[PDB]
């Protein structure tokens, strides 16, 4: 029924089991020389760790793994959720808000507690005039306040729109007419390649933005 | 070695060199040839 | 009557959001022309990044068309 | 909490193979002659810790068969996708049945 | 796929007309297994399989029901 | 006994189905036994509409086509990249052992 | 930390000297050069090169024309024909040069060669006046 | 693959017996439910006519009242 | 005929999406001008990319026009 | 009465759509200025490309104006 | 008075088309600044092209303004 | 009674045509920045065009705001 | 039911706001093409900021798409 | 009743015009990034132009948001 | 009840202003790609200008988004 993908109230075993899916798809290491999937997963993680270390800095020892785990959580829910009957956890705004709000609070509160006057000088972007200074302060306060909203919305609303556009094409895929079915399947192949790329891009966007907010 | 404009524009590494039109490369090889001839003239005069 | 009529206005006003897809596609492929003219040896890698920009612009425009079709039929 | 199970003896069983059951040698369910199947079911305890141990042993057997070998393929990942899609269809049994195409069938 | 067609010819063919007295001797043996034993002496792997096989017979019955009713999805 | 690492994983027919499922029936139903059991199962699910052909069946079909095309096009390249890395690691460990002996 | 070579037929100014930044006036517009700037080539114009030494000192050199070569190894080779320090300039001679250049432009008439000479001398006169005043 | 195996005659006989039973059961049930569907369509035609007449009258009156209310709001 | 009236407003609102095609076409051919100015020895591939960009941008504009006609007459 | 009012509203909403054509024409002619500045020996081929870009953008703008006049009069 | 009412609304919608002229003129004169900065030896010739871009870009917006008058004092 | 409603909606819709003027002003001053960075010697000529461009990037925009009063009090 | 009808018109009018995100994504990936073709030694690092340029602009357009659900499934 | 309702409609339609101020601000500060990357020694003078662009760009927004509230209350 | 309905229409038309913030953010970060392609050693101050410029442009869009919660609730 169009929106029936986004109904977690399914049965006695609800659709919240879509969050235990990343425990199944995480590589387990037994032998000393790794297998193909373990080596591929470790190579991707090492590559992203090297990319995020440039933006992090030396005073962010905990940000090596705290953003990588968030990247894998978002990536697995976005990627394995696009398979047909699997519920997509990050489509809902609750899960994305649950990921974005606590780390943003852990950035804002810790920066205010640790360096207060440095943050107040950081409000002025080093050259703006004093009459525009209160406006820049208000701009900085508002822009920091809508940071976790613009992460949760950008992940949840994008995943919802990405699966509703597939559901609209699926509902028009009649089985009696083979021509319409072949058009629907070909257009869904184009759309699903776009959705897989958008899924990985949006997880990388969240990792990059959490790293930038952690360092700043 | 001395290379002309066409021998430089057709090179493999010249695609890595930015802001290159025909006029810039033409002017560059004209002055680079003049500088190389000057350097060879000074060394030849000292050697002679 | 009234609810059925205004769904046409909602769908037509949501159709304007594919103008941004048309502008984004034009900017991507125009700059691909500039990128190719600057460095023709990388035309295989320039075209690969321009396809990504075309895909993301298409993604925004199709999202607007999805909302247009949603208001037109799904309610 | 992480520790080896109490039946594991590193001086007897060699290196730790998590897919192996280190307890007393019970008859596997495949070769039970079904006249003693109720006795076999009563012999195995139904504790949630033992159930989670049997699930973990089975998951490590599957890891050892399809993932842990060096030149492993994408067959384990397709098995996970199909197994998750079937399970999530059985979860949404009502949500898909209530939108059928035929009536009587 | 030609070998699959060869196996279909070998294995998906109706039984021989001369084995009707034989299979009844088998069927009554199942009756002899329905009263005395020969089933509580069955390994669960084998028992699993015997059930599995039977489910295949019942699925052939539903395929025949699809043939008799024409279309596959429902009764049209 | 000590665990051993086989070079090749378990045998798989039709992309993901294990080969042990197909060879389990060979004592009774031959080679087309399991295949006709799966065919009868899929026909029975689509007959009684237990498996309802919804808007997600065509998503699953498009995923299956994309997955087959992507795996058949990039499986050799990705397996070669991974086995190159594993060989480099094993070579580095062997070089360490030889250097320690020297 | 940029290897900035600045030479001329008359003098050699820097030879692989480490320089923070160089402000080159080129034919493709006056652009600045930093370490690992870009691999471009350039053609100089009559203008002022500003050199930022490692101690923070800023020096200026008038360049008539030459070649600028920023390579991949952050090495810059500006090679003018007549590069002088800007402190060694005459403002009055610059104004006389510019006035004579405008006189030659006016008196060129239909002579396109002398017109080009007058235009070039006008550019040099303007650059010399701006460098002496600057 | 492996060399082909002839199936057990009891398995083949039961499988094709179930196929035949499926064909005749599908024909019988389709013939049975065709009359039921025809009777359901017969009564649903009258139910559709009554529902269409009542709903169209109610929709037309509600549309008239809604247009009068919106003209009152707009003042035209 | 209020529903037909709302269809006409929806069609008029859905025809603005061709503005994005107009801007994308301008960007493509404006950048073709710059690209041919820089590298005039590759004008066949530049015109190929300009044709591809113009075709994709005009395809988005015709998609907006198709939606402007689909809710107008068909639905 | 309501139908003529909705035709007026749709005609206004469709005449919005010449905005992106105006932007594309502005981008084409500005980029012609830049390309001629960086290479004044090709002022005839670039002007032809500018004419082609402006003709296509004004074609999209006239398509919006055509849809405006069709909704105002034809249907 | 719903006919004159939607005349005012349709005219107000048709006056959005001046935005595209405003952005087109800004892009023309922006590129005139850059094209003068790169090659200032042909400036008046560049200036003539800028006038021609203005002579098109404002004209497109004026056509939308003309449609506002056609929705106010002509139809 | 609905004429006041028509004037309010028409002025509200007419007040979007200055968005394009704002984008043109942003483009002009952006390209003034770039053209001054490239060639800072002709600063008093670049400003001599940019303000002219800014006037022509706003003369159209205020015309839309002129309609936001002409639809509102004059007509 | 004027409330539900104007909620549909409100959601349709708010869905135009994703056009700016589509144009911004196109400009980001277009300038990614230019930046990679000019300095291909930083192909990853430019791409990282290009991905960052894909993020924040999209965070504006999908914000309008949030209202496209807020007026429907929240209000 | 209808006048206050249409004042809400006109104020909502007038608040679109701050989009053009937002785009002009983005173009100004984007080209400030470009211009500073050529002559960082002009990092004050370019920034003065960038502030001047913002001091005009948001002024267009300060017209349109004003033309919301003046339409919402005063007019 | 037309008052609440027109608040919904005004809120929907107010949400269109976030598009221009999205386009301004795209221009800022696209130009960050171009500026970083020519002077990577300045990138931190270049990055700071983006974090300046985007923080202005997005803020203008949020002002329109603030009207989506100001013309909807408080007015
Ligand atoms: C960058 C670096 C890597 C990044 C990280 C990668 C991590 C995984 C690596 C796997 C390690 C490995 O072994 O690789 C070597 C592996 C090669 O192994 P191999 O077995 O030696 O080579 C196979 C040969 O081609 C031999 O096979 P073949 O070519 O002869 O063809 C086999 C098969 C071709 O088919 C396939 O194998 C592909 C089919 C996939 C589609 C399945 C969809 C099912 C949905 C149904 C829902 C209902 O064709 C058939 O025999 C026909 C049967 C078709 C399959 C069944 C179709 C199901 C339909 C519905 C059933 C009901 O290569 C790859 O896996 C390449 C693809 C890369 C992995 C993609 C990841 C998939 C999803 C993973 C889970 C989510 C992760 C999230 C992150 C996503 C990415 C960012
Ligand atoms: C649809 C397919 C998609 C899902 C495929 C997933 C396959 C996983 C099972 C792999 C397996 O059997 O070996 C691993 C491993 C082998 O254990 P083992 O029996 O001690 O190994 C000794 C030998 O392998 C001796 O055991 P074996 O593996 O040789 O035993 C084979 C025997 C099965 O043995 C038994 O007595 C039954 C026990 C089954 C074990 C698997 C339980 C969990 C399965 C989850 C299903 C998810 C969907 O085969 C059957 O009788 C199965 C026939 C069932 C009907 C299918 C008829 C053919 C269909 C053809 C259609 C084509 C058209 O199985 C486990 O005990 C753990 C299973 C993994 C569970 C977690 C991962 C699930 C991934 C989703």
């Amino acid at each position: 029924s169009l929106f029936s993908v986004f109904d977690p109230t399914s049965s006695f075993l609800s659709n919240w089991l879509s969050m235990l899916i990343p425990l199944l798809f995480m590589v387990m290491s037994f032998w000393l020389i790794p297998s193909r999937p373990q080596f591929l997963a470790k190579s991707v993680l090492m590559g992203l760790n090297r990319e995020m270390s440039l933006l992090m800095g030396p005073a962010s020892f905990g940000a090596n793994i705290l953003v990588i785990a968030l990247f894998l959580f978002i990536l697995f829910n976005n990627f394995i959720g696009l398979f047909p009957y699997i519920f997509t956890a990050t489509s809902h705004l609750a899960v994305t808000l649950s990921l974005a709000v606590p780390l943003w609070i852990s950035f804002i509160l810790y920066t205010w507690i640790k360096e207060t006057t440095n943050a107040l000088a950081h409000l002025v972007p080093l050259g703006t005039p004093a009459p525009l200074m209160p406006f820049m302060v208000l701009m900085e306060i508002i822009s920091n306040m809508i940071r976790p909203i613009t992460l949760s919305v950008r992940l949840a609303a994008n995943m919802i729109a990405g699966h509703l556009l597939l559901t609209l094409l699926g509902a028009q895929g009649t089985l009696e007419n083979l021509y319409v079915t072949s058009i629907v399947v070909f257009s869904q192949i184009i759309l699903l390649m776009l959705e897989f790329s958008v899924a990985i891009i949006q997880s990388y966007v969240f990792m990059t933005l959490m790293t930038l907010y952690a360092s700043e | 070695p001395v290379f002309s404009k066409n021998a430089i524009e057709s090179a493999d590494s010249i695609a890595a060199y930015d802001s290159l039109d025909s006029d810039v490369i033409q002017s560059y090889v004209e002055y680079s040839l003049a500088s190389l001839i000057y350097y060879t003239m000074k060394e030849n005069a000292t050697s002679e | 009557d009234i609810d059925s009529a205004a769904k046409f206005i909602g769908a037509g006003a949501a159709t304007v959001g594919v103008a941004g897809s048309g502008a984004g596609i034009g900017s991507v492929f125009g700059s691909l022309i500039i990128g190719y003219a600057r460095n023709p040896s990388l035309k295989q890698q320039l075209f690969s990044y321009a396809i990504l920009g075309f895909a993301l612009s298409e993604a925004m425009g199709l999202f607007c068309l999805m909302m247009a079709f949603l208001l037109l039929f799904a309610f | 909490f992480g520790d080896y199970p109490a039946e594991y003896n590193p001086k007897v069983h060699g290196p730790y193979d998590p897919a192996r059951f280190y307890g007393k040698a019970d008859v596997p369910l495949g070769q039970v002659k079904l006249g003693e199947l109720s006795q076999w079911l009563g012999r195995r305890n139904k504790n949630p810790q033992a159930v989670a141990a049997a699930v973990s042993r089975g998951w490590w057997r599957w890891q050892h068969k399809y993932v842990l070998p060096r030149k492993g393929g994408i067959a384990p990942y397709i098995q996970l996708i199909v197994g998750c899609s079937i399970f999530f269809y059985a979860i949404n049994y009502g949500k898909m049945v209530a939108h059928r195409q035929r009536k009587y069938h | 796929l030609a070998t699959f067609l060869k196996y279909a010819k070998v294995e998906l063919t109706p039984p021989g007309p001369a084995d009707v007295p034989k299979i009844q001797e088998g069927i009554q043996n199942l009756i002899h297994s329905a009263k005395t034993g020969k089933w509580k002496q069955v390994s669960v792997r084998e028992a699993w399989l015997n059930t599995l096989i039977v489910t295949e017979i019942a699925m052939w019955f539903f395929v025949g029901e699809c043939i008799g009713k024409g279309s596959v999805i429902g009764y049209r | 006994p000590r665990p051993l690492r086989p070079v090749n994983p378990g045998k798989v027919r039709v992309g993901f189905v294990p080969e042990e499922w197909f060879t389990f029936f060979y004592n009774k139903t031959g080679v087309t036994g399991p295949y006709v059991l799966g065919a009868g199962a899929l026909t029975f699910l689509l007959s009684k509409e237990i498996y309802v052909v919804e808007h997600e069946f065509y998503t699953g079909v498009a995923i299956a086509i994309m997955g087959t095309y992507g795996v058949k096009k990039f499986g050799k390249q990705i397996a070669d990249y991974a086995d190159k890395g594993i060989g480099e690691i094993e070579q580095s460990f062997k070089e360490y052992q030889d250097s320690s002996k020297i | 930390q940029m290897a900035f070579t600045f030479a001329a037929p008359s003098q050699v100014f820097y030879n692989n000297a480490n320089i923070r930044q160089v402000d080159v006036p080129s034919f493709s517009g006056s652009f600045g050069i930093l370490p690992a700037h870009v691999a471009t080539l350039a053609v100089l114009k009559p203008g002022v090169v500003t050199v930022y030494q490692e101690d923070g000192s800023t020096k200026k050199y008038f360049v008539s024309s030459g070649t600028v070569t920023v390579n991949d190894d952050s090495s810059v080779q500006v090679l003018a024909e007549e590069a002088v320090p800007v402190e060694n300039l005459d403002l009055q001679a610059a104004r006389d040069i510019l006035s004579k250049a405008q006189s030659d432009v006016t008196s060129a008439g239909a002579d396109m060669l002398k017109l080009a000479e007058g235009q070039i001398a006008v550019e040099v006169g303007e650059a010399l006046v701006k460098a002496a005043e600057g | 693959f492996a060399p082909p195996v002839n199936v057990s005659p009891l398995i083949r006989a039961g499988r094709y017996g179930a196929l035949v039973v499926g064909i005749v059961y599908g024909s019988y049930r389709f013939g049975s439910l065709q009359k039921r569907e025809n009777e359901w369509r017969v009564e649903e035609a009258r139910r559709k006519v009554i529902r269409d007449a009542l709903n169209a009258e109610n929709k037309a009156k509600a549309t008239r009242e809604e247009m009068l209310y919106l003209a009152k709001e707009t003042g035209v």
